[PDB]
């Protein structure tokens, strides 16, 4: 398998640790998701409720439940946001 | 995993959870969005003749965090930086203005620093200004941010622009090192300094400056006031007057500065925004930067203390000594009337 | 088509 | 660091990688990455013209620019769709 | 990886592919677009009554390509099967059709073969059509689906529910391994051919039934039509006749079935489609099979073989032995009239 | 708006 394959495959699964057995995120375990991932963000963030403040807007967020297409968009412009920088700034 | 860098310099807003300070005039707009005031600016430029109203109504009603969304959004859309777009669209004093409003407080205090360094030979009434009103934590960012936009030291800066004991009193000042005193008290200390700075000035012929340098540098505020009031005791003078008798030049004008902010700060600001429209005509440089730096801060104060001395609203003399779109930007800037 | 939020800074 | 991290910086190099520092990707490029990332793939496809063709539907290609949306944008499509069979029907 | 094994089932289409056919009267919809009509079918069946007219006007109107993305799409939202959905939604004939329509060619071939064979009596006549009529491509794919689904061989199967020169001509055929003749004619091969059909037919008595069985399973189709023709130099009859005359039973029924689709097909489904219609009433399950199988394959050449022999068209005849819905999924599988 | 195809099968 190429990196790309086992990436595409880890941007999966990982969501369905935290979507729990019920197929929807919830808000709760989402939080507790965001969290996992990544050691240099939540800290930087000042605000306490960040993670439910990312909760809104994305994708569909009105129900309690955030689907795999979603979340997807959370990476979608947190990735493209950090590969911005990596261009008009680190490359 | 060079992400990992990348990735931790982002945010989403954030949204706030902190106050704009409470005695801040500027507050952070209603309903707020970042893309249409950037639209409106845009087309606000692109218009024949600068629509000049539009872009001052929009980013003196928004707080600095939203200009600085606003100034994101606006290179997105448009590929070019708002800062310079802004910078040929407009002139003279509300280019100064708007220019200032766009930069956060501690990018705006630096640059100030940085344009009045230059010089043998420089402006120290700013040098005087920005280093005597600064906190702890505001000075810090001064020196943080400073670094990352001129590669050296807002320190050795200070160091190859000045010279003497002004020099050491700027040094000392600009490292934000300044003690906290809390609840607890020291009523041995205030005497023990009250004492040093009459023993230093007016007990004698020629003056002993690091001892007033170090107590007025290293000492808290809250303990500083109390010093200058037991200093009464051992002195036919005021600090302020025996300032004048000890010491001249640029560091009288330093040490002046430096009591007003320790005893009464908003004052000193109504003092120096008074002076700043006093004479015939106006100093308009003094008075932008502190509409500008104060807005978000304390310029509600400034405006209290403002109308008790002088009789008149802050809001009065701005509209008596500018007028045009200069003007009313001084004045939301102001707040209201008093 | 989906919608991502946006990120600064 | 997080394996997540792995997954997000691998696109990030990956888009460039090819793309060259002429910075974006042709047909010709994309088809190089596909088959390099995931050979078995195309050539498992009726249509060989799927990659050359593919491009109408994408971010924006209109003028056969794949920007990082739009190779981001292909992926969301295989990496959703992976996900939906394999939990469809898997374990 | 696991990543790779999912990664290598799939593709998109909506220029997808290239199997056309001119000679099916269904062909792909133009603007498709399979997630507002997963959509619209689900508002359909919520509905209390269940709109019919929408999930019939919709499905009769796609491609089975199409109909497969549908029902995906479907899957996808509801996070329920289409066919499921349908079976519950719809009844009678209509039910019948739509779920036929929802299967892929090979499935409903194999699902129809598998109907047949349970129990004692075979259904006989549904076995024979399917056998008789499909390619060695459509048949070999009948064989992996057949095995997908029922976790068995369908060569299997046809032993246990056939016996005798039955079992042995439809193992033969079901094999799907029937000779191409693409360009080159042999023509003593033909003779030779046609003189064994007759030497282990009318010229013996009883017959040779194997004999029969290799050259109608193996030849080429063409070389078939050809050997049957100069059959007649030898035989007083014509193949079709001769069959009735040395055999009987299912045997019979085979070979009947098996040598007109080799002489012509799509005559051999119109005939089919009249028998269906011809008398009280209608065998509605002959009806449907074939307007859902040739649907994408012959169905405009069985139009014109229909009418040329009857007289009137195959959309008349339909309106007259079928009303409502179930009809107009019947119409919109045929096409239009001739 | 990342607007996008999806894959079946």
């Amino acid at each position: 398998p190429s990196q790309m394959e086992h990436a595409m495959e880890t941007m999966m699964f990982t969501f369905h640790k935290f979507a729990g057995d019920k197929g929807y995120l919830t808000k709760e375990d989402l939080r507790v998701l965001m969290e996992k991932e990544f050691p240099g963000f939540l800290e930087n963030q000042k605000d306490p409720l960040a993670v439910d403040k990312i909760m809104k807007d994305l994708d569909q967020c009105r129900d309690g439940k955030v689907g795999f297409q979603s979340f997807f968009s959370l990476i979608a412009g947190l990735t493209i946001a950090c590969n911005d920088y990596f261009v008009v700034h680190m490359k | 995993s060079t992400v990992h860098e990348i990735l931790c310099k982002l945010s989403l807003e954030g949204d706030h959870s902190t106050p704009p300070s409470a005695y801040g005039s500027v507050k952070p707009y209603t309903n707020f969005d970042a893309e249409r005031d950037a639209l409106n600016i845009e087309t606000a430029v692109k218009t024949k003749g600068v629509d000049e109203v539009t872009i001052v109504n929009i980013l003196t009603n928004r707080s600095n965090v939203q200009r600085q969304d606003i100034a994101f959004a606006y290179q997105r859309r448009t590929k070019k930086e708002l800062p310079s777009a802004l910078k040929s669209a407009l002139s003279g004093h509300l280019e100064t203005v708007i220019l200032g409003l766009l930069k956060t407080p501690a990018q705006y205090d630096a640059s100030e620093l940085k344009a009045s360094m230059k010089g043998l030979g420089t402006d120290e009434d700013s040098l005087i200004e920005i280093i005597c009103s600064r906190t702890n934590q505001e000075l810090q960012e001064i020196n943080r941010v400073y670094k990352e936009m001129y590669k050296t030291d807002l320190e050795k800066d200070i160091i190859s622009d000045t010279s003497g004991d002004f020099r050491k009193l700027m040094v000392a000042l600009a490292k934000g090192r300044r003690a906290e005193d809390g609840s607890v008290i020291d009523y041995e200390l205030i005497d023990q300094d009250a004492r040093e700075l009459y023993d230093a000035g007016v007990k004698r012929k020629g003056t002993d400056v690091p001892k007033w340098i170090s107590i007025m540098t290293e000492r808290s505020v809250c303990h500083l006031q109390k010093v200058f009031e037991r200093y009464k005791s051992y002195s036919p003078y005021d600090m302020l007057e025996s300032i004048k008798k000890e010491v001249k030049g640029d560091l009288e004008n330093a040490f002046l500065n430096l009591v007003q902010c320790i005893q009464n700060k908003p004052l000193y600001f109504a003092d120096r925004l008074y002076d700043s429209m006093k004479g015939k005509g106006t100093r308009d440089k003094v008075l932008i930067r502190i509409m500008v730096s104060r807005s978000e801060v304390d310029m509600l104060k400034i405006r209290s203390e403002f109308k008790r001395k002088y009789g008149k609203s802050l809001y009065y003399y701005i509209q008596q000594d500018t007028k045009g779109d200069y003007q009313k930007a001084l004045l939301y800037l102001c707040g209201g009337d008093d | 088509p989906t919608f991502f939020p946006r990120f600064e800074f």
